[PDB]
């Protein structure tokens, strides 16, 4: 009973996944006074299929690498660690309850850049090695904030426990009292996951095939609409009737397409960072903000007495 | 007959707009402030 | 008579600095774009549905070549050789004998439409309005050979276009 | 000092010799679409050559034709 | 509220399509369940719809044909199936249909359009069309060395 | 038999798969280029489709050559053919892919990019209309919709 | 027993994925057609090392939402307060030495 869990988890979320590179189309598409996909099938609701299918039959050149075993490892670690991002998000129920869920998540997504630099000397090219490079060193940086940020935020729910973060929201978003901190995050996850304006490995290369680019895609997207779900648990908090789990189930997914349609409403506005001004966003501006108000949320709750209970 | 070929109308076009129009909007920064403040105030509380 | 661009002091009363430091701190200008983009998504596309809907085209279009004839049959080419002079891509190769009648008529009337620029000058220099260039743009090949026209191809695609090629040339010859 | 074969119309060939970040050198390499258009154009008719000025800066078609029109 | 109005004249597509499998047929053959006025069809099938409230470009179409010249278009539709005196209206290139303007008929205009034949037994081949221009001596038949 | 059958509808099934997500890579050479971007552009939204804007040349399924290939120009665009994965396909777009066009007759111009890679489709013009160009893209399609490599697999 | 499961099953799906998306029918049947000093900055070393100090400076305020919870709250709050200041000051050397400028 608890596999059936797992596959209604896992398969809903690849199809997701297929689904939104549909959608971010066609919103690209109607922001740029054209429609996106409408062919293959009625209002393209068949395109995603018909692009994965070609994909994985597509030949997969991969040039002789320099490390058979790595450039294995790369997807699956990649698309593994994606799919555990999940298991402990409270949907409303989690399919693992975890006491420490929100370290858990943090524990697991600072992984994920091993997929990186992994594929990076699988490719058997400094050129492809120093593009690596510099997509680790934007999202460790990246990772500095989202910690220190989801630190300052636990301090009013008492707990790492994140249907914890449910009640702390019962009566009031957590995005009243920590819009500055949400602001921060939110930014923070779109350099994380190198969207853009954040896309400098897509970019700078301009300046994978078939199946193994499908699986670093899928990973991708998966991965954004995560992000996308936490940022939507940890600021935006839906109400929870025990007696009506689905009431919480069908706001919560609202908010997190919304806020994953935001993702791509910002992909179509703005131009794209330099690689030196994103890190300067982050270690001059975003990190003595964060540290500031990581202080700030420490000292408030014990000056106002509303410090929250531990269980 | 009359010669007929492309011409403007008698009279000319009505004007046509070419100046750069970036109207101004929002509040001021005190009062963007403000608020900003007051959320986090009730938030807090 | 000049303008300046980006010539403009601003203003350091506490007002406009707490106006710029509201702008820095909370993204005003971007939230502004954003509801740029926000418009045109609720706007109709501009989209049209090819090959349902088409273009919209002008008589004066330059498109496939087409040989025509007279309202007997009889074609219009005399074999002048103008249009093959003035070809700037040298596309167009013309032999010519007397015909059986007598008529001075081509044996041979190719054009590569891979070496043509679809200029139009041959039809300006035609002086019986033998060559045209019609109206149709649908015609690309799967082979490079299909596109050398010969002198029955091109024949073929008079009878074929003529209908339509004479309505457009009765639309634009008083501006010839 | 790292050398790069190329980097960013038409196409471009940039040679390019970095130091980190910082552009040390930048060496184009044109020709790439060197189409001999000014001998071409010696085998013309002045009216034959117009339409070599088309595709020269093929933006600005028009402007082209201008500049060679009042040329002649 | 507009959204009603809205998604009556939705409803009124499927009907003004001939019910739900006309609606549907449409929808998959062309992507496009709009209702227009049928300006007329031509002998191969095509039929021609015109609406002037769309904006230039979306104001007059085509439904194709599904069958032409023995070929199945049910899905395999082409451009270059629209004969020449609709060809014009189509691409705007005037504003009256061949039904209010028809061509002049020629004893040699072809009675029966061909769309592309790329591809196929019927496609052009090139071929020279002057004929041999030195003409060899052909010895004697008979023997006489 | 259905062994036949089952082939019948898995060609079917590749072949559309294949035609519906023809992604390109497009050598933007010269003028021709401009009415590649104009296919694009919304009146036409190549994209809708499903051919995308811009791939990269490994994601690629088909070369669009839209303008002069010189000589200097020739082994870099084998290059990028080369590293095609299959199937990959090549749409020739004006007159100077085609055949060398206005300079064909230049000493540093290759008389059609064919003599450099095998090429899919002719698309005909100097420069062919945005409309043209979705014409031949479409006539790609039904090209690829005729490719029956698995009934040729199973009766080798 | 239940997240070892989803643990095995998430790797294992990602697994089988990866492998049969490189063993898939290709209906063909002919031929197929070092530890150095990478040019890199050292700003980039700079970067990933400044990085881990501030990772281990963060483990040590992890414990912050506990701590909040005791009642020698004036040391608590003392030094959440000094180790945060700290780390500031810790950016603020790197930022007037120069460590976070990409230039040169
Ligand atoms: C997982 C398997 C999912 C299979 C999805 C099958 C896609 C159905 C489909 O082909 O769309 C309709 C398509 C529609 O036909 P079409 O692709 O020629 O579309 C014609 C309409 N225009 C001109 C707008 C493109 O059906 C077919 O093309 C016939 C081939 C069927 C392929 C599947 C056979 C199995
Ligand atoms: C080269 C390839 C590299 C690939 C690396 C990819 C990493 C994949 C992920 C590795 C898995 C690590 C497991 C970490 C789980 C920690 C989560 C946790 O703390 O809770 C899980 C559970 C305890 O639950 P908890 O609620 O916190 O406390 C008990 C009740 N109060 O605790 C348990 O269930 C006990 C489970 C023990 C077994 C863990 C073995 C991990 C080995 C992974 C290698
Ligand atoms: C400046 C542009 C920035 C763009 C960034 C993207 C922002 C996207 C924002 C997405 C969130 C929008 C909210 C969508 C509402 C979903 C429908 C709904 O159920 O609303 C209910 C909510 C009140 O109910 P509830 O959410 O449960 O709050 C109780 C506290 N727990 O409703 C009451 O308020
Ligand atoms: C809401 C506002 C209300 C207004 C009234 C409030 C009044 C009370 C607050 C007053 C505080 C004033 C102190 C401001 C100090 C500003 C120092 C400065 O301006 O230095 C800037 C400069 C860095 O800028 P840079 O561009 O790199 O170099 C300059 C060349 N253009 O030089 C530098 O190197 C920057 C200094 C080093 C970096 C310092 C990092 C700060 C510590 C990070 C954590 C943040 C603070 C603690 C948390
Ligand atoms: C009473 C006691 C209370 C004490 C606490 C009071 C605190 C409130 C007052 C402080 C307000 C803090 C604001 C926090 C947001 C971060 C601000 C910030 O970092 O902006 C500056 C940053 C860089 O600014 P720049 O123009 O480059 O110049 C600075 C360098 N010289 O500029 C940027 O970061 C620009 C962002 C670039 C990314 C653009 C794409 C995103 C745009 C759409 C975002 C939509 C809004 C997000 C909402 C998310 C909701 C979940
Ligand atoms: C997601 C599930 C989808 C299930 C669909 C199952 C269909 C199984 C049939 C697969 C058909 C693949 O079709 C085949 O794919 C390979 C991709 O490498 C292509 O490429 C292959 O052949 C060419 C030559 O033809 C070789 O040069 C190339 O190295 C080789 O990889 C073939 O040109 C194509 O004919
Ligand atoms: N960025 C976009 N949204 N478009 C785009 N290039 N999508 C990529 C297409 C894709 C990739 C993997 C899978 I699995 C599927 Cl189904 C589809
Ligand atoms: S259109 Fe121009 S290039 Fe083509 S055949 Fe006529 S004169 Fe020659
Ligand atoms: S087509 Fe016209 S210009 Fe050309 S040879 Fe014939 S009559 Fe002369
Ligand atoms: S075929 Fe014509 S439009 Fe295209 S690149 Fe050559 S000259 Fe330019």
């Amino acid at each position: 009973m608890f596999m059936i869990n797992i596959l209604m988890l896992i398969i809903p979320i690849l199809l997701a996944v297929a689904f939104l590179t549909l959608v971010e189309r066609k919103v690209l598409g109607y922001m740029q006074l054209r429609k996106g996909p409408n062919v293959v099938g009625p209002y393209g609701l068949l395109q995603p299929i018909a692009d994965a299918i070609k994909l994985f039959i597509k030949e997969p050149l991969r040039p002789a690498t320099s490390s058979a075993s790595m450039f294995i490892l790369a997807p699956i670690m990649a698309l593994g660690l994606a799919l555990t991002m999940w298991i402990p998000l409270p949907m409303p129920y989690p399919l693992i309850n975890m006491n420490l869920g929100v370290l858990f998540m943090l524990a697991m997504s600072s992984l994920a850049v091993y997929s990186i630099l992994w594929s990076g000397w699988a490719s058997n090219s400094k050129y492809a090695l120093i593009g690596a490079l510099r997509a680790v060193a934007q999202t460790i940086s990246y990772e500095v904030t989202l910690a220190i940020i989801l630190l300052s935020v636990l301090l009013m729910s008492g707990s790492f426990t994140l249907s914890t973060l449910i009640t702390t929201q019962e009566q009031m978003w957590l995005i009243l009292p920590a819009w500055p901190l949400a602001m921060m995050w939110f930014i923070s996850t779109l350099a994380e996951t190198n969207r853009a304006p954040f896309d400098l490995t897509e970019g700078e290369s301009e300046l994978y095939a078939a199946g193994p680019f499908a699986l670093f895609f899928m990973a991708e997207y998966a991965n954004i609409i995560m992000m996308n779900i936490f940022t939507a648990i940890l600021f935006l908090g839906t109400s929870h009737n025990p007696h009506m789990p689905e009431l919480y189930t069908i706001n919560f997914t609202i908010k997190s397409l919304l806020l994953t349609m935001s993702f791509l409403w910002i992909r179509a506005s703005y131009p794209r960072f330099r690689y030196d001004q994103l890190m300067h966003l982050l270690w001059k501006n975003f990190l003595p903000l964060t540290l500031a108000l990581c202080m700030w949320h420490v000292s408030l709750p014990i000056l106002t007495s509303g410090i929250p209970p531990q269980t | 007959s009359k010669v007929k070929q492309d011409m403007p109308p008698v009279g000319g076009y009505g004007p046509i707009d070419y100046k750069r129009n970036l109207p101004r909007r929002g509040l001021s920064g005190y009062s963007m402030f403000a608020v900003g403040i007051g959320a986090l105030l009730f938030g807090y509380w | 008579t000049y303008k300046y661009v980006n010539l403009r002091e601003p203003s350091m009363d506490m007002k406009s600095v707490t106006d710029r430091a509201a702008q820095t701190l909370l993204w005003t200008e971007l939230i502004r774009g954003l509801g740029m983009t926000l418009s045109y998504l609720f706007r109709e596309p501009a989209t049209i549905n090819y090959p349902f809907e088409k273009g919209p085209l002008s008589p004066r279009f330059r498109g496939e070549h087409a040989l025509r004839r007279y309202p007997s049959g009889e074609e219009r080419c005399i074999a002048c050789k103008l249009c093959e002079a003035v070809c700037p891509a040298q596309a167009i190769t013309i032999e010519a004998e007397p015909r059986a009648d007598g008529s001075r008529r081509t044996t041979r009337y190719d054009i590569d439409m891979t070496k043509c620029i679809y200029c139009g000058f041959c039809q300006e220099a035609c002086p019986v309005d033998a060559i045209v260039e019609g109206p149709n743009f649908e015609f690309s090949t799967e082979t490079h050979e299909e596109l050398l026209y010969n002198k029955e191809k091109l024949l073929n695609n008079g009878d074929k276009w003529e209908a339509e090629i004479a309505a457009n040339i009765q639309a634009d010859y008083l501006y010839r | 000092n790292l050398t790069l074969n190329f980097g960013p119309h038409g196409v471009l060939r940039l040679v390019m010799e970095l130091s980190g970040e910082m552009v040390r050198k930048c060496d184009p390499h044109i020709g790439l679409l060197h189409r001999g258009t000014e001998k071409l154009i010696e085998y013309k008719t002045y009216l034959q050559a117009l339409p070599y000025f088309d595709r020269l800066d093929y933006v600005s078609m028009m402007c082209n034709e201008q500049a060679y029109s009042l040329a002649v | 509220m507009e959204l009603l109005q809205v998604l009556k004249r939705g409803l009124q597509q499927v009907s003004g399509h001939g019910g739900l499998r006309g609606y549907l047929r449409v929808l998959f053959r062309a992507n496009d369940v709009r209702v227009g006025t049928l300006v007329g069809e031509d002998k191969y099938g095509n039929k021609y719809y015109e609406d002037n409230k769309q904006f230039f470009g979306r104001h007059r179409w085509v439904i194709y044909t599904t069958e032409m010249n023995g070929k199945n278009t049910f899905w395999d539709v082409d451009g270059s199936m629209v004969p020449p005196e609709w060809h014009r209206w189509l691409h705007c290139m005037t504003d009256d249909p061949p039904t209010v303007k028809p061509p002049t008929a020629r004893k040699f205009i072809w009675t029966n359009h061909k769309f592309n034949l790329s591809g196929t037994p019927q496609q052009y081949v090139p071929y020279s069309t002057t004929r041999k221009k030195i003409q060899e001596w052909v010895p004697p038949s008979t023997p006489y060395k | 038999s259905r062994g036949e059958y089952v082939v019948a509808k898995l060609d079917d099934l590749i072949n559309w798969a294949r035609r519906s997500s023809l992604w390109p890579m497009t050598f933007g050479l010269a003028c021709c280029a401009v009415e590649m971007m104009h296919m694009a552009a919304p009146r036409y939204d190549m994209d809708r489709f499903g051919v995308v804007f811009r791939a990269s040349p490994r994601q690629s399924d088909v070369m669009i050559v839209a303008g002069t290939l010189t000589n200097k120009m020739a082994p870099a665009l084998r290059k990028v053919y080369d590293q095609m994965p299959e199937p990959r396909y090549v749409v020739s777009m004006g007159s100077c892919a085609n055949g060398g066009g206005y300079y064909h007759y230049s000493y540093s111009v290759v008389r059609g990019c064919d003599r450099i890679v095998p090429v899919d489709i002719y698309v005909p013009g100097c420069p062919p209309t945005a409309e043209a160009l979705l014409y031949g893209i479409l006539q790609l399609q039904k090209k690829i919709k005729r490719e029956k490599r698995l009934r040729i697999w199973y009766r080798r | 027993m239940n997240l070892m499961l989803a643990l095995l099953t998430n790797f294992t799906l990602a697994t089988l994925l990866v492998i049969i998306a490189f063993w898939l029918p290709q209906l063909n049947v002919y031929s197929e057609k070092g530890s150095a000093r990478l040019p890199f900055s050292m700003k980039f070393f700079l970067v990933a090392i400044t990085f881990l100090l501030f990772d281990l400076e963060i483990a040590l305020l992890l414990p912050l939402p506990w701590a909040s919870q005791t009642a020698n709250l004036n040391t608590m709050l003392t030094m959440a307060l000094f180790l945060i200041i700290l780390l500031a000051v810790s950016l603020a050397y790197e930022w007037t030495q120069k460590g976070l400028e990409w230039t040169e």
